[PDB]
């Protein structure tokens, strides 16, 4: 039974990015790697991440007006933001710390590079572990499983 | 989306192979994928995931990997309520709603907010919405008590063994998706995963429609555990697959049938021609290398032309219109591959739009209907060739109007364009048989079209020691304004020139172009 190659043991926290902008995040422990990952995602997709986290808070209509209002009504009516706070508290201690670290990484990216964050989404910062849980909740249960279109009797999302 | 896992016995070198190949919109923000590599002293994960997710759904490492496709697990019910006397009828008697006065703020054009009230009503079923047409619908979503979705994925993708993988999967915290697994020890697995309500009656279509909201008869309360769901591990055929087909040919020969499961879990509809190709490409090939595995992934066959052109062409050559006759000869001489240089493909698509509907999934035009007894060779034939020739007449006109001619090269109309990169297209619509998918948009005024959806993250992994993996991301790793990493992979995609995915520290150090020291002080 051949064993795999020796696992790398990181001695410092660093992102080594390659020439296509792929981050290789090395952490001395789990929370450090999650923080690095949050930082990297904020660098690569920061604006749209903040916008989505804003929506999953129930705050789309408040932050960005009418175009975001029907999603706000869907998510508030289905209790998504409060349920996310519940699920966040119901995490295991260890995994909650990874989620907090991911959110801290986002916040730290934005704090050290405020020029990279679009004006319209700055009001979303700071983000929390619960925000991360909430977007995942909206995505799985209230986009994939239960879509507004199926319940409300509308149409299917952007292609054509 | 496509997904393949191949067992060691079906390969030349003896190492399992995995294909990750999700198809989603190239524009929808929450569907945008991101590639990354996380390494700590205790775990390593490489792969892609939707932005804003802190765990990698399409992951692999030196020991194992997974991939996902949409299965449509019916995890919610929409109930039609019968309103009466300010309440709703339920088990003979009027029952009042739970009602809660909430509110939210709405941004105004001048940058201020106004406070807007929002009543939230629930029946026993769940929250109540009113459709425009006046129907009161209560929605009941399963699995609202499953807080561990992210951690389940995290434990699945860092599993020390298949047994640990399965134990995590078995928590039922991930509410949907087909999930395919493979590892360096040689195990492959397919699971039709999700949180599915236990119900005592009704097939899937009944539970996808509006279910009566006036009786506890239809009020489910429990959900199925993992071992009630279609699954396949290390099957005799040496592979598993799913290309969004119902879970009834996840391998070949099969290991179960629809009768073996409750009829509300998955449909028993005809498998797409892409799904049929998925099965053929794995089953008909033996002694697979990673190189051959990758070549097979690029398959772009107009399978529906295989099923229809034998009947359509001679019928069309009978027609007195010289243009229809010429359309028939052009189609007859085509090798039935969606290549850049194909002069017939665009015209064939337009014919198929009419023959099989705008989504190409229509069955009524075929002479021989689909059957699970011949799941990769039906449906077949043209039922009414005279009608189909009329469809070709119309399609000729449509083709000329959209593209300027009946024989414009496929890759001249079909382009992949990101920022200032503009490269020739190939492959196409899944429902026509193309395994590699590019769901081409409608053309602009000049007949140019681009992918709205299709290949996004694509990776193929051999679980040798060390592992060997290749991949591309159609739309790059960044979408932030000004990034050099949005349009920098699409030219490679146009040539199927895959990047070696770099997991070993020495490879990473050789490829490094930027270093971000960080530290996290809780």
């Amino acid at each position: 039974p051949q064993a795999p190659i020796a696992a790398y043991k990181p001695r410092s926290n660093e992102i080594l990015w390659d020439g296509y902008g792929v981050p290789h995040i090395y952490g001395v422990d789990a929370p450090s790697a999650f923080y690095g990952y949050g930082w990297a995602q904020a660098r690569s997709h920061g604006d749209n991440i903040l916008r989505l986290y804003g929506e999953a808070r129930g705050k789309g209509a408040e932050y960005w007006g009418p175009d975001y209002e029907q999603t706000t009504v869907w998510l508030l009516t289905n209790g998504v933001p409060e349920r996310a706070q519940q699920w966040y508290a119901q995490q295991s201690p260890d995994f909650r710390a990874n989620l907090d670290a991911f959110a801290a990484g986002i916040n730290a990216y934005a704090q050290q590079n405020p020029d990279d964050i679009s004006p319209d989404v700055r009001q979303v910062l700071p983000v929390s572990g619960a925000d991360v849980v909430a977007h995942a909740h909206r995505l799985m249960n209230f986009l994939y499983v239960a879509s507004p279109g199926r319940t409300l009797g509308q149409g299917d999302p952007p292609d054509l | 989306s496509n997904s393949w896992a191949v067992a060691p016995g079906k390969t030349a070198n003896g190492n399992a192979l995995l294909l990750q190949n999700p198809h989603l919109s190239w524009t929808t923000d929450y569907f945008t994928y991101y590639e990354a590599h996380l390494v700590t002293p205790d775990f390593e994960i490489y792969g892609a995931t939707q932005i804003g997710l802190p765990v990698i759904r399409f992951a692999f490492n030196q020991r194992m990997g997974i991939t996902n496709t949409v299965n449509g697990m019916v995890g919610a019910t929409n109930y039609r309520l019968t309103l009466q006397d300010g309440g709703y009828l339920y088990d003979g008697q009027v029952r009042p709603f739970e009602r809660r006065q909430a509110s939210y703020r709405l941004r105004q054009a001048d940058g201020t907010t106004v406070d807007k009230p929002l009543e939230i009503r629930s029946s026993v079923h769940g929250p109540v919405f009113e459709r425009a047409d006046g129907t009161a619908v209560a929605v009941r979503v399963a699995g609202l008590d499953r807080p561990g979705m992210l951690e389940q994925y995290f434990d699945m993708i860092t599993a020390d063994s298949f047994d640990d993988y399965e134990a995590a999967l078995a928590r039922m915290q991930v509410p949907t998706f087909n999930i395919v697994y493979a590892d360096r020890e040689g195990t492959i697995n397919y699971s039709f995963n999700g949180v599915a309500p236990k119900r005592a009656e009704g097939d899937i279509a009944f539970w996808q429609g509006l279910v009566p909201g006036d009786s506890s008869r239809y009020l489910w309360t429990e959900t199925h555990p993992l071992d009630d769901l279609p699954r396949v591990t290390n099957p005799p055929g040496g592979f598993v697959q799913n290309s969004n087909d119902p879970p009834w040919t996840p391998t070949w020969p099969v290991t179960y049938t629809p009768k073996d499961f409750p009829s509300y879990l998955a449909p028993q509809t005809p498998h797409s021609l892409r799904a049929q190709q998925s099965v053929r490409l794995m089953s008909e090939n033996d002694d697979l290398t990673l190189e051959r595995f990758m070549a097979l992934q690029l398959s772009h066959r107009a399978v529906m032309a295989d099923r229809t052109l034998p009947d359509l062409i001679p019928a069309a050559l009978i027609d007195p219109d010289p243009e229809v006759q010429a359309a028939a000869r052009l189609l007859a001489a085509w090798d039935r591959e969606f290549t850049s240089d194909s002069r017939a493909a665009l015209l064939f698509e337009e014919w198929a739009r009419l023959f099989a509907g705008q989504n190409f999934a229509g069955q009524a035009g075929f002479a021989t209907p689909w059957s699970l007894d011949k799941p990769v060779s039906t449906p077949y034939g043209v039922r009414d060739p005279k009608a189909a020739v009329d469809q070709l007449r119309t399609a000729i006109a449509n083709t000329k109007r959209k593209y300027g001619a009946i024989d414009r090269p496929f890759g001249d109309a079909s382009r992949m364009i990101l920022n200032d990169v503009n490269v020739p297209g190939a492959a196409g619509y899944g429902n026509l048989g193309s395994f590699r998918v590019f769901t081409w948009s409608d053309p602009d005024e000049n007949g140019v079209r681009t992918p709205v959806h299709g290949e996004t993250w694509v990776a193929m992994i051999e679980f040798s020691t060390p592992v060997r993996a290749y991949g591309l991301m159609s739309y790059g790793n960044s979408r932030q304004p000004g990034t050099t990493h949005y349009s920098d992979q699409i030219e490679r995609v146009s040539r199927a020139d895959f990047r070696e995915l770099l997991l070993r520290r020495e490879q990473v150090e050789a490829a490094v172009q930027e270093r971000t020291p960080f530290n996290f002080k809780p």
